[PDB]
RNA sequence: UACGGUGCUGAAGCAACAAAUGCCCUGCUUCCAGGAAAAGCCUCUAAGCAUCAGGUAACAUCAAAUCGUACCCCAAACCG
RNA sequence: UGAAGGUGUACUGUGAGGUAUGCUGGAGGUAUCAGAAGUGCGAAUGCUGACAUAAGUAACGAUAAAGCGGGUGAAAAGCCCGCUCGCCGGAAGACCAAGGGUUCCUGUCCAACGUUAAUCGGGGCAGGGUGAGUCGACCCCUAAGGCGAGGCCGAAAGGCGUAGUCGAUGGGAAACAGGUUAAUAUUCCUGUACUUGGUGUUACUGCGAAGGGGGGACGGAGAAGGCUAUGUUGGCCGGGCG
RNA sequence: AGGACCGAACCGACUAAUGUCGAAAAAUUAGCGGAUGACUUGUGGCUGGGGGUGAAAGGCCAAUCAAACCGGGAGAUAGCU
RNA sequence: UAAGGUGAUAUGAACCGUUAUAACCGGCGAUUUCCGAAUGGGGAAACCCAGUGUGUUUCGACACACUAUCAUUAACUGAAUCCAUAGGUUAAUGAGGCGAACCGGGGGAACUGAAACAUCUAAGUACCCCGAGGAAAAGAAAUCAACCGAGAUUCCCCCAGUAGCGGCGAGCGAACGGGGAGGAGCCCAGAGCCUGAAUCAGUGUGUGUGUUAGUGGAAGCGUCUGGAAAGGCGCGCGAUACAGGGUGACAGCCCCGUACACAAAAAUGCACAUGCUGUGAGCUCGAUGAGUAGGGCGGGACACGUGGUAUCCUGUCUGAAUAUGGGGGGACCAUCCUCCAAGGCUAAAUACUCCUGACUGACCGAUAGUGAACCAGUACCGUGAGGGAAAGGCGAAAAGAAC
């Protein structure tokens, strides 16, 4: 009966993507964290 | 016209039923080309290396299959094939 | 500077083939030689469909550790430790006690 | 930003103490005003955002002497 | 072969590059995939012999 | 006839009537709540330029790259 | 010539314990007196793994429905072929977008996965399969809106915004019929077309934007008229005489 | 003409029974309300936590809301078990 | 360096070598796709799309370079408007982003404690931001002291839980003085006779002696159990080497090391000569930091909560004397004493360890030790930020079980 995740790759990338993160001071720090932790998938891309 | 590099375009001839049926009946050759490799470059390469009269080149990108074996996933490389149609002066 | 090497008559110091002598077939990277007629192991070779398919047991020459073998002197008539020295420009081996060159 | 071009007076912080000494954070902004100064060296008006005390430094020194110090730091006016 | 290839002309040394690419690499690459080639070692040494030349003709 | 078919042939291939929520219709009447933008496109000339450069037709010849193209898609392949 | 550990047995101390030893085990162990503690577990709806119980119990996911004959096979209610029966048919059909991401197709295999079996499968394992000037994206323009040189503003971070530049869900050139593959087809083939560019010849001639104008270019409802998709019935054609 | 009428799609959710270790962390079945409008829906945008948004119910803001979620202060503190 | 090499799971196939042109390990290079500050414009990172010139080309078009922004600098130039300025062009140089902690600044909580709570505490703590450097800050007295004296700064030990501060509660808590580590000083607000002298400054430059490859490197034997001897027993031998690890059980002498003796074509880190684009001592003479010190007002910092409250900082409004001058000595005053503010610079002792090398543990030994001994920040979970596992061991040798 209509769940929360209703996927859309445009929305996904525009919202959470690499360039979306790069755009902002705080979004750049997220990447700096995921790199510091050492994640394989740095963003969803 | 693009000397030296033309040699790097054509990787190998492709072997299949669909490839074979298109030898005699359609007068084409199917072949694995470089991931770059434009239809002009494939044509110009066949025109020099194989040295035959090319009518037109059709091209596509084949997606690699995800082969999970043992306990690890691993996908094949994406490779590009080119159906190269030949003129009436044909051989191989 | 490997002390035991390719075309070299050795004698076995330890193991079921203690006292036997033979030539080295090939030294391995791991530090193990394959001396002929020494570690004879009776392998059960499975008849693989492709190429040859004999189907039978075979006495293969297994590997032995380098420290289990010493070069045969052929003068004293026993095992001897190897050294290294510079005779002429090149480096060469020698027997400790009865200082000869190989 | 609320910064005097002459003195460099910027907004400092501090408390706003009540009768019962309830410390609540505040700011002390400086008395800034965009004012036009006649530079008699090159015959024109120069607009500067200065504190009231800035104006007194410009009165005490020369406008050209202050602009000389402003130009050394790498500013515009 | 390097010591011999080093003493060559800048125009003449291209002809060896083009000869290494023209046949050899291409021919063996096409012959390998068709299943006519037994000697697989040739693919390696040709690729290294190109690199040698393409290194050698970067003199400026 | 591998029982799959496959090359060969291959007749008629019209008229009436009914008929859309499609199309004409970005129409028409009509109403008040008064109904995107910008290029492509046609047109006009300044700054310019005058046996130039451009346009115009008719023609010939090239050129049209690259990526997607399987499959499911009111579902066992999506979200649960 | 058998350590620790495991497992029994027999002695033994007031107790926590200790000693000896059979079997298993196959390389460690440690007297003594000292020294130091991650020093002792039955509970904390403690924590992790294992394993019970209920129990061979409920359940096996729409009450659209099966039946039989033959085939393959170690085995067939379920797979294949056939013939009946049934159910959907503004869908439970057929194409798409989004979203998945090889599930497609072929051969092969039945451990696990499938709420049963499985010779079957969207399962395992190999190998194939996605062909475009015209379909879509790309590109061209823009909406809401995002970003935004200078800028204005803000302790710093940054905020807003001009020129611009992005941003479709909208506007903007052109391809259709039939044939074909185990699997693609407005893409391959055959038959007919069409569009926008670049580039040479001829005969003419007043051309050129960051500009002007036109156009693109737009609402709801309603009503009618003509059409077509399509359907029906004759006609013609090929079989049919039960 | 109409926030007109009846009625499918579509949007809803008044009654009942079922279901409640479900077919389903809100559904099914049979009825039920709106159905040219203050309608409905696709695609993309904007508003952010004492903040948003709200034809107002403390409703809604990713199955979480009288103050979201994640990380941190942090082993908060617990005269209690 | 070298007789075995073509990395691993992980074999096969085809090869490559043996006294040196295989592999292997280092120094210096060459290449160095795309994304990413990303920088030609854009963008849903790993894609789309160009401009300009150049140089070839068979109509088709190839190849390589450039082209971000900003900040200084310079030349072209240049609107309202006469002069110029704003602006616009290209070039020179630099900046941009990432990274563990430590460091200095700009902001800056609350839970908590006070047995409630609001001053106070937690605490200038967590966190956010900015800017550095191998350290950073401080720093050569307008400092203390007590009529005695010291002599920049930082860090350690006391002084001392002292004096004080404090809803005089909870709590906060110095300084003087003493002992140590470490030591060092200078430059401008400029005239003199005279001047390259001290000094730090290019860089070469021989040097030293490290770093990045390495080379040599002693001495064991027989019997007894046993699958296997390094073990038992007997006889030896080395030891500037008995650290350690491997080898079919526990090896000084089997192997690899070890002590020790050595070793560089090339690149570099230091420590002395040192030619020097390029840099001034000593003198005399002076000068000696103004919207400044101080004050009023409001805040903050000082152990010190406005209190009798010195001292420091400054948002605000004011405002001296400037060396017969002024600051300080904890309200304030007068004598005595001591210093010279309103401009700068400066090594060492000190803090830290993403990372590199060796070594060490009354540290852990697979529910421990990292989350991660295993291909783990993985599978998996979440739209996302983010969370986040389980999983070690055949044997001495695959001899991994032909039939
Ligand atoms: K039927
Ligand atoms: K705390
Ligand atoms: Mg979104
Ligand atoms: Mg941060
Ligand atoms: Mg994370
Ligand atoms: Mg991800
Ligand atoms: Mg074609
Ligand atoms: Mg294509
Ligand atoms: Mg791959
Ligand atoms: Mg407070
Ligand atoms: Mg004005
Ligand atoms: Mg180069
Ligand atoms: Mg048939
Ligand atoms: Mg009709
Ligand atoms: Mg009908
Ligand atoms: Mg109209
Ligand atoms: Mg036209
Ligand atoms: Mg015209
Ligand atoms: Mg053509
Ligand atoms: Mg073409
Ligand atoms: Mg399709
Ligand atoms: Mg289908
Ligand atoms: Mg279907
Ligand atoms: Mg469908
Ligand atoms: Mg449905
Ligand atoms: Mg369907
Ligand atoms: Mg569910
Ligand atoms: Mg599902
Ligand atoms: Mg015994
Ligand atoms: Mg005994
Ligand atoms: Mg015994
Ligand atoms: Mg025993
Ligand atoms: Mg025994
Ligand atoms: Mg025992
Ligand atoms: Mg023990
Ligand atoms: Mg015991
Ligand atoms: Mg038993
Ligand atoms: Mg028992
Ligand atoms: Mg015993
Ligand atoms: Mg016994
Ligand atoms: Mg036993
Ligand atoms: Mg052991
Ligand atoms: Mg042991
Ligand atoms: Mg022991
Ligand atoms: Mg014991
Ligand atoms: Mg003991
Ligand atoms: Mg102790
Ligand atoms: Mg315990
Ligand atoms: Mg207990
Ligand atoms: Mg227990
Ligand atoms: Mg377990
Ligand atoms: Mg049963
Ligand atoms: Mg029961
Ligand atoms: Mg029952
Ligand atoms: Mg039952
Ligand atoms: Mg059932
Ligand atoms: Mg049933
Ligand atoms: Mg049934
Ligand atoms: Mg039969
Ligand atoms: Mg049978
Ligand atoms: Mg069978
Ligand atoms: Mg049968
Ligand atoms: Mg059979
Ligand atoms: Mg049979
Ligand atoms: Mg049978
Ligand atoms: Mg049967
Ligand atoms: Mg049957
Ligand atoms: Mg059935
Ligand atoms: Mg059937
Ligand atoms: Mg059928
Ligand atoms: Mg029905
Ligand atoms: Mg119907
Ligand atoms: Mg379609
Ligand atoms: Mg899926
Ligand atoms: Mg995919
Ligand atoms: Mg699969
Ligand atoms: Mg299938
Ligand atoms: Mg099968
Ligand atoms: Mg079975
Ligand atoms: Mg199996
Ligand atoms: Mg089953
Ligand atoms: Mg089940
Ligand atoms: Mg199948
Ligand atoms: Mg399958
Ligand atoms: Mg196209
Ligand atoms: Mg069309
Ligand atoms: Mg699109
Ligand atoms: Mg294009
Ligand atoms: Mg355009
Ligand atoms: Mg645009
Ligand atoms: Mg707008
Ligand atoms: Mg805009
Ligand atoms: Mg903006
Ligand atoms: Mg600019
Ligand atoms: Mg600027
Ligand atoms: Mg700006
Ligand atoms: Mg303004
Ligand atoms: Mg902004
Ligand atoms: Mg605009
Ligand atoms: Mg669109
Ligand atoms: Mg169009
Ligand atoms: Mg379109
Ligand atoms: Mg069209
Ligand atoms: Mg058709
Ligand atoms: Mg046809
Ligand atoms: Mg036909
Ligand atoms: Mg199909
Ligand atoms: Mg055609
Ligand atoms: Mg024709
Ligand atoms: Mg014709
Ligand atoms: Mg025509
Ligand atoms: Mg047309
Ligand atoms: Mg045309
Ligand atoms: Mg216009
Ligand atoms: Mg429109
Ligand atoms: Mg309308
Ligand atoms: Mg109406
Ligand atoms: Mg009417
Ligand atoms: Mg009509
Ligand atoms: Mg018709
Ligand atoms: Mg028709
Ligand atoms: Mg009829
Ligand atoms: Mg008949
Ligand atoms: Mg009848
Ligand atoms: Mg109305
Ligand atoms: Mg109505
Ligand atoms: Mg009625
Ligand atoms: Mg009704
Ligand atoms: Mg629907
Ligand atoms: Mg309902
Ligand atoms: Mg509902
Ligand atoms: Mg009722
Ligand atoms: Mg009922
Ligand atoms: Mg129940
Ligand atoms: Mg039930
Ligand atoms: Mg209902
Ligand atoms: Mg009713
Ligand atoms: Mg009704
Ligand atoms: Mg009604
Ligand atoms: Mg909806
Ligand atoms: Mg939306
Ligand atoms: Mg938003
Ligand atoms: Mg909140
Ligand atoms: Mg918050
Ligand atoms: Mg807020
Ligand atoms: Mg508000
Ligand atoms: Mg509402
Ligand atoms: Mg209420
Ligand atoms: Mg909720
Ligand atoms: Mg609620
Ligand atoms: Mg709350
Ligand atoms: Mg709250
Ligand atoms: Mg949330
Ligand atoms: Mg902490
Ligand atoms: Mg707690
Ligand atoms: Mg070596
Ligand atoms: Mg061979
Ligand atoms: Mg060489
Ligand atoms: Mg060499
Ligand atoms: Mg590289
Ligand atoms: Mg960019
Ligand atoms: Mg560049
Ligand atoms: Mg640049
Ligand atoms: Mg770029
Ligand atoms: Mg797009
Ligand atoms: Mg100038
Ligand atoms: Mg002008
Ligand atoms: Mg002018
Ligand atoms: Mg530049
Ligand atoms: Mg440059
Ligand atoms: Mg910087
Ligand atoms: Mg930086
Ligand atoms: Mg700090
Ligand atoms: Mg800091
Ligand atoms: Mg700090
Ligand atoms: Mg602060
Ligand atoms: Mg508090
Ligand atoms: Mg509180
Ligand atoms: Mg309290
Ligand atoms: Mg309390
Ligand atoms: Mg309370
Ligand atoms: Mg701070
Ligand atoms: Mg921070
Ligand atoms: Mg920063
Ligand atoms: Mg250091
Ligand atoms: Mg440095
Ligand atoms: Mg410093
Ligand atoms: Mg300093
Ligand atoms: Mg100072
Ligand atoms: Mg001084
Ligand atoms: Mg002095
Ligand atoms: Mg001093
Ligand atoms: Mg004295
Ligand atoms: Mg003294
Ligand atoms: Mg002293
Ligand atoms: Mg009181
Ligand atoms: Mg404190
Ligand atoms: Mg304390
Ligand atoms: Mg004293
Ligand atoms: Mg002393
Ligand atoms: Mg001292
Ligand atoms: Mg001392
Ligand atoms: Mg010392
Ligand atoms: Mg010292
Ligand atoms: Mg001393
Ligand atoms: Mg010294
Ligand atoms: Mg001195
Ligand atoms: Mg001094
Ligand atoms: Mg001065
Ligand atoms: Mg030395
Ligand atoms: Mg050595
Ligand atoms: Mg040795
Ligand atoms: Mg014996
Ligand atoms: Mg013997
Ligand atoms: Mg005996
Ligand atoms: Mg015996
Ligand atoms: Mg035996
Ligand atoms: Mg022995
Ligand atoms: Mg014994
Ligand atoms: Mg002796
Ligand atoms: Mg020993
Ligand atoms: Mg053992
Ligand atoms: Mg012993
Ligand atoms: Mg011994
Ligand atoms: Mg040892
Ligand atoms: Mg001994
Ligand atoms: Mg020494
Ligand atoms: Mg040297
Ligand atoms: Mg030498
Ligand atoms: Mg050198
Ligand atoms: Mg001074
Ligand atoms: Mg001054
Ligand atoms: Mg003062
Ligand atoms: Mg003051
Ligand atoms: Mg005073
Ligand atoms: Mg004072
Ligand atoms: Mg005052
Ligand atoms: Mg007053
Ligand atoms: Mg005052
Ligand atoms: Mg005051
Ligand atoms: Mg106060
Ligand atoms: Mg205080
Ligand atoms: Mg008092
Ligand atoms: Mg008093
Ligand atoms: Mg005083
Ligand atoms: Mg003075
Ligand atoms: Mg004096
Ligand atoms: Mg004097
Ligand atoms: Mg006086
Ligand atoms: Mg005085
Ligand atoms: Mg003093
Ligand atoms: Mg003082
Ligand atoms: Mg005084
Ligand atoms: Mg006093
Ligand atoms: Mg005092
Ligand atoms: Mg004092
Ligand atoms: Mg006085
Ligand atoms: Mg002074
Ligand atoms: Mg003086
Ligand atoms: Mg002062
Ligand atoms: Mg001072
Ligand atoms: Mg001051
Ligand atoms: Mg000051
Ligand atoms: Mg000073
Ligand atoms: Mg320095
Ligand atoms: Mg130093
Ligand atoms: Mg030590
Ligand atoms: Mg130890
Ligand atoms: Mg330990
Ligand atoms: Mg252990
Ligand atoms: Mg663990
Ligand atoms: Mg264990
Ligand atoms: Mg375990
Ligand atoms: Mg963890
Ligand atoms: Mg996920
Ligand atoms: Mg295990
Ligand atoms: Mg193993
Ligand atoms: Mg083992
Ligand atoms: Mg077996």
């Amino acid at each position: 009966m209509k769940r929360t995740f209703q996927p859309s790759v445009l929305k996904r990338n525009r919202s959470h993507g690499f360039r979306a993160r790069m755009a902002t001071k705080n979004g750049r720090q997220v990447l700096a964290r995921r790199r510091a932790k050492g994640r394989a998938r740095l963003t969803v891309s | 016209i693009r000397e030296e590099r033309l040699l790097k375009v054509l990787r190998a001839p492709h072997v299949s039923e669909k490839a074979s049926t298109a030898m005699e009946k359609s007068n084409t050759i199917v072949l694995k080309v470089a991931k770059d490799a434009t239809k002009a470059e494939i044509k110009a390469a066949v025109q020099k290396l194989f040295e035959v009269e090319v009518e037109v080149v059709n091209t596509l990108v084949v997606k690699g299959k995800v082969k999970r074996h043992g306990q690890r996933i691993g996908r094949r490389s994406d490779w590009k094939k080119a159906y190269v149609t030949l003129k009436e002066g044909q051989n191989l | 500077a490997a002390k035991i090497r390719r075309d070299d008559e050795v004698i076995v110091l330890t193991g079921k083939d203690k006292g036997k002598r033979g030539k080295v077939k090939n030294v391995l990277s791991s530090g193990k030689v394959i001396v002929e007629g020494i570690n004879l192991v009776k392998k059960h070779q499975k008849p693989v469909p492709a190429l040859n398919q004999p189907g039978g047991i075979v006495e293969k020459e297994a590997a032995i550790q380098v420290s289990n073998v010493a070069i045969f002197n052929a003068a004293t008539g026993k095992a001897d430790r190897v050294g290294f020295r510079f005779e002429d420009g090149k480096k060469v081996r020698f027997f400790k006690s009865n200082s000869e060159t190989i | 930003s609320r910064v005097c071009q002459v003195t460099g007076k910027r907004p400092v912080t501090g408390n706003n103490r009540s009768h019962a000494l309830n410390a609540t954070k505040r700011r002390f902004l400086p008395n800034l005003h965009s004012h036009r100064f006649w530079v008699e060296s090159e015959k024109r008006f120069v607009t500067l955002r200065v504190s009231a005390k800035g104006m007194r430094v410009i009165d005490k020194k020369g406008i050209d002497t202050v602009l000389a110090e402003l130009r050394a730091r790498g500013e515009k006016y | 072969m390097k010591a011999k290839e080093l003493r060559e002309k800048s125009v003449e040394e291209l002809n060896t590059e083009l000869l290494n690419l023209l046949r050899e690499q291409f021919n063996l690459r096409m012959q390998a995939a068709s299943g006519q080639l037994q000697q697989s070692h040739l693919l390696k040494q040709v690729r290294r012999d190109v690199a040698r030349v393409k290194t050698l003709l970067n003199e400026k």
